[PDB]
């Protein structure tokens, strides 16, 4: 047993950056003492289940393949955990909407840093993909990974599509925040509005007061959109990153 | 200075300290409290409870190792003692780890092809629970933060004020009494 | 994946029907208040938080018990649904 | 591998079984509810409720360094609620361990309940008097702290916290 | 717990109680000096923030002493609480 | 002496790579819409740190398998500054001149594309108090109609596009 | 076990030493400041420390030759305090007496100086309503105010003698 | 704490004192410049900043020594006060 | 006593080397622009760390064969507080020297701090006197704030400026 | 701290300075349809915004060199304080 742990780092290297950023086994939620043996209960899993290919390596190998596994597993969890940034955006333009963090949108100093309801989508999604096949998913699309360059090959992956990775991100956001986003807006431009025929009162108060309410009530009456788009993200990530590489 | 250390967080991964150790983590971050149920001390509750649990495990599978007779130190007789010298630990793995996550470290089950199976079903299990924990303290956070942003004040955050609403619920709902019988049920018939 | 379902929109309807009374009050004073700072003039933004103030707390010290009850029953059922598989 | 294996697990078996988490769990609470974050310095409060724990248990320590503690064990059966010990379940030291963790728990979340509430009562009435003055945009985190440390030096502070909450384990 | 809805019910009335006084004057001052932008042209929303700052001064540094005693009152039978189990 | 390693690699990507300009500029883009969560920080410092691996992976490749990294901070760096800390080259007088180079660099072409943003605030803000209403927030108006016409605009992608386009040759 | 001996050595600095009083007096300064950023936090750390070492030099290498640590110990203990953790005098049972009354003292000296700070605050927010705007946030001017104001004081050198005479004749 | 109680005193008195000053003299130039809101059309809630800009610098511009002097005479006392016991 | 060093080398980095000098007041650039999250604070401490590790070559290189160093320390303490921590030894020079520094950089960061706040003011005014109110100028005076600081040569004078008082 | 006195006023000089102008120039042309806000029928503050923005921004677009060689040599003078001490 020299060469059983050569191995073990370089997939350590590779799924530890998985666990960082991947918002339901790491937004401190997990303790330091239960990731670094979990990842050497998975790892050691995955290298006895054959799922890796021999690059026949030694000599340079040490510290050489750390960067590249990082160049690597990163953009497996990047491409893994598109969903949940996405309910994570989309619980902070609902909140900022209404204005829970427009108290650091002026002086981001002494008040709200990760909100109270972007944390509840962010759990609720990351509930919602782990039933509906999680960890499996997750870890098919490790051996995924491992198919197209093992932990000893080249790694020469395509530019230009994980710089769209970002307008995606921002593009599904936008587009599912659309059915409670441009309501509060209707709402707000009504109130002011209101403040011009009646150009005496506190339009600001007011449009805080109804427009908090109004977008968690939005909210309650969705019921249809919040599950269907993880199918998509299926052959989603069975695309992307398939041609990412 | 690894195996001299992890080891005892490894033998203590995947026997059920990961069910408790991220569900009262869960608890914490879920009462707004950022760290004073402190870390060092909320991993010794949980690792004390799941050494409660695996206790009958643990001394009835000492059973078998001092019987033995079960010479040591090499790779296929510690693969035995893996499958044929421990046997209800095995059953225990078996009754929690799920029929389609314990399938992907294949190519009936042996041993060690079930451990991260076992870890990373009680990730997800906890994660359920502590998300059913979590549900009741957005109630309490989202109608402060809803009737204070209605109040007027838009600059004071509500973590300072629903602290102590998010512990008025729950000290009053028995707090960790339930919440642990309830959570140590699954492991204790 | 009903039970999530389930408990999310119960947790999105416990949300609205424990802030529909006290900020549905609150925007009644304010809304009203300023329809007062209108013909009767008496131009100024800074009367309200004098009766909202009030309005959030009598429509929270008289339902403050409400508050309790139905959200520790509703604590109980989550506690079945752990006491369950 | 056993000087290193029962030197890891330690800390969790004091902050797990010891007195450590009454207090542990009230003066980190302590700095939260004056709003201060981060100045009495994590590092400095587990020092202090570690040596005041240690006073606590050092006439168990002595005692049992000399069925072989079974003065630690008559502490457990003191301060655990008597309705959840038997739900962990003569007795024993390892089915006793956990009542008492959680009973600790329970009871220091009440105690820091009790005390972070003087608080709140402060901030909410700096908030108000902030906001029907008009100032609404500044954050009265600023303003509160001096009053929120005038009315904890008053009261002569962390001395008779520290008196009422070592009476009930010393008396 | 009835120790703890007992002392929840005496914070919600000590924040009512301190919150009566100077939030009261600022907004009898408001609206009084808000009868003054009346017919009588003073369509300006400066003077209301230039008196009503004294009154939360006179109405609170006359007034501090009682609000050290009560709140200390209260902080000695807190304590007087966790003297106990 | 690995202790060191580990430790001085967050000390050396954040400070002696291109992570400094990539972080400096996203990060700036999104304090320009306001809202300064939606894209996370763990977002962001995950798009630029690979954004600036990729970049690191010829010049790592080509120097563990020192020269190579010295002519791409020769390249970079403001020759009117790397001659003050040398007061050829050698390598650790280069990584302060290299990182202010970028941190310059990084405000210059960074406060470029924050002003499409404050004029179009300002044009919310003008057509607000031009339309009568001047006692409400334009800041939540102003919010989405700079995502929508952001989004619209492809953003981020026409963004990040050329902005590892002068360091590399895609 | 020189493990144990280490891995309660910052207890016995940040609990048994004068780092409390340092500790928590400085990092409370760059919470008064407005910017609670500034100082680098494991900076202040960093000049309590150095500091407290220096105070505890003529005890440190005249420890390394006991009965001259306990006798610090009682100097700066409240005497009515160290009764109660009593029941001369002895070890483990000052240093939870010696901690606490020098978290009392640190929140009272704290205090002090917190106040000129709130006053200064206060004012910038009262000029900056009376002067028509409501919306624009007075912790961005007041930090070059409350830094005009604790610069031309001399700032940490007086403070820092202030504070550091009280163990040094 | 006669002690704490005379700096807090202390601390009310010098922002009352310090905000009387600027405060007044902006209310003062906003009300002199609102007597041009009579007969003469000047209704506008724009102007009066135009004016009153300059007030708050000028009783602040000319008056800087004062709000250093006391305000670090004051600085000093306190530091007597951790000098001292 | 192989880890008895290294928990306490950044404590002597952080409070006996030239990094006060920096940290306090690169992040003291960011609070002075407005944008108080963007230059990303470990960025900032990597800044200051490699370039107060710069000034330290001639220390380090010729250390680790120390006079050098209390050299360094007798040249940049005030004459004013030297004298008050020696009524040399290590441990005498280290706090006095941490002092001076930490007050030496507030003035720094003060002389710097100054020019923003003036022109944040300038904004505000001429926001309030073209109508508008409740658009809070922090959003509008962030570009401001910013090309008055590009156009200041950015980084590079500020940082010529601050070395060359170690650099002679 | 002498020169802090002499840098310390010289910013105060510079909100007085650098905002003279495009306040007063607002305090001018807002004021001049302002005086087209007399017995002139146009009695809105729609179009006199209009004419303010544009108002300034000529005030602004032309003077702005004005704000760069001595804001800039303010700059420079405080680069060249902080080589000393």
């Amino acid at each position: 047993i020299h060469v059983f742990l050569i191995l073990l780092n370089g997939v350590f290297f590779r799924l530890a950056p998985l666990f960082f950023f991947l918002p339901f086994l790491n937004n401190g939620i997990i303790s330091p003492s239960i990731r670094i043996p979990v990842i050497f209960l998975v790892a050691s899993g995955l290298i006895t289940s054959g799922k890796v290919d021999i690059g026949s390596s030694v000599f340079e190998h040490v510290y050489f393949l750390m960067f590249k596994e990082i160049i690597v597993g990163l953009l497996l969890s990047f491409c893994l955990s598109l969903p949940f940034w996405i309910f994570h955006a989309v619980g902070s333009i609902i909140d900022n909407q209404r204005g829970a963090t427009l108290s650091s949108s002026i002086d981001p100093a002494n008040g709200v840093d990760t909100s109270e309801l972007a944390k509840f989508f962010n759990l609720f999604s990351a509930v919602v993909f782990l039933y509906s096949g999680g960890m499996v998913f997750i870890l098919e699309s490790i051996q995924l990974s491992y198919n197209i360059c093992p932990l000893f090959s080249q790694c020469s992956f395509r530019i230009s599509n994980i710089l769209t990775f970002l307008t995606l991100l921002a593009s599904q956001a936008v587009i599912l925040a659309s059915p409670v986003m441009i309501v509060l807006l209707l709402s707000e431009v009504l109130l002011g509005v209101l403040s011009r025929f009646a150009p005496q009162m506190n339009a600001f108060s007011v449009s805080l007061t109804i427009k908090s309410l109004l977008a968690i009530f939005i909210i309650f009456i969705c019921s249809s959109t919040i599950y269907f788009s993880k199918v998509q993200f299926f052959l989603g990530e069975h695309k992307f990153f398939t041609n990412l590489f | 200075l690894s195996f001299f250390t992890l080891l005892p967080f490894l033998v203590a991964a995947g026997t059920c300290y990961i069910k408790f150790s991220i569900v009262f983590v869960m608890v914490r971050n879920a009462l707004g409290l950022q760290q004073v149920p402190s870390n060092m001390t909320l991993n010794g509750i949980a690792l004390i409870m799941a050494l409660f649990v695996m206790k009958p495990i643990i001394e009835a599978g000492y059973e078998n190792y001092l019987n033995g007779p079960q010479k040591f130190d090499t790779i296929s007789d510690i693969v035995r003692f893996s499958d044929s010298g421990l046997m209800e630990y095995k059953q225990y793995l078996k009754k929690h780890t799920d029929l389609e996550l314990a399938r992907f470290f294949q190519r009936d089950y042996s041993l060690f092809s079930l451990l991260p199976a076992y870890a990373l079903s009680e990730i997800k299990d906890a994660f359920k629970i502590g998300f059913y924990l979590y549900l009741p303290f957005v109630v309490v956070d989202l109608v402060i933060s809803s009737i204070l942003l209605a109040l007027g004040m838009m600059m004071m955050s509500p973590i300072t004020i629903s602290v102590p609403i998010k512990l008025v619920l729950f000290v009053a709902l028995d707090g960790w009494g339930i919440l642990s019988k309830a959570l140590i049920e699954q492991y204790i018939n | 994946m009903s039970d999530i379902v389930y408990m999310g929109n119960k947790a999105l309807y416990l949300i609205l029907i424990f802030s529909l009374w006290p900020v549905g009050i609150a925007t009644v004073i304010g809304l009203s208040i300023g329809l007062l700072q209108t013909v009767t003039q008496l131009q100024e933004q800074t009367l309200p938080f004098g009766i909202k103030l009030i309005g959030v707390s009598i429509s929270l010290l008289l339902l403050s018990g409400w508050y309790g009850e139905v959200l520790l029953s509703f604590c109980h059922e989550i506690m079945f649904l752990i006491k369950s598989g």
